[PDB]
């Protein structure tokens, strides 16, 4: 009946706007990351630990949509 | 001519505008790479004829 078309639906704009979200976060973060590696080189290891330390609290709420997507759409269904 | 002491001097030539040669490699990092806050080639440009000047006078 409709509540599956309706939360397949739901499902989608969920999941579709973590995906934006998340993927253009990391890729502010990382293309400064990027060029301040090009200006020196010495600091590559230790900016990329610095880099997952952040991108963590990046991907924090995205995830929290995704699970909820992935609830709605195979438990809820 | 150089002032090698108070009785004793030579007459030389050297090397003034093309840069002579030095020993090292690049230092990669220290404070803040000022260059690119005014534009660089104007810059490095007055800082070369500063150079030349000091080593004429």
């Amino acid at each position: 009946n409709l509540n599956m078309d309706l939360l397949y639906m739901a499902a989608a704009v969920m999941m579709g706007l973590a995906a934006i979200g998340a993927a253009i976060g990391i890729g502010i973060l990382g293309g400064k990351f990027l060029e301040g590696a090009a200006r020196q080189p010495d600091l590559i290891p230790l900016l990329r630990t610095q880099f997952f330390i952040v991108m963590g609290l990046v991907d924090a709420i995205p995830m929290i949509a995704v699970g909820l997507g992935l609830y709605v759409m195979f438990a809820v269904a | 001519n150089k002032f090698i002491n108070t009785m004793s001097q030579v007459p030389t030539i050297s090397q003034l505008l093309p840069l002579p040669a030095s020993d090292d490699d690049d230092l990669k990092h220290k404070s803040w790479d000022y260059l690119y806050e005014p534009d660089p080639k104007a810059l490095l440009d007055t800082l070369l004829r500063r150079y030349v000047e000091s080593q004429v006078y």
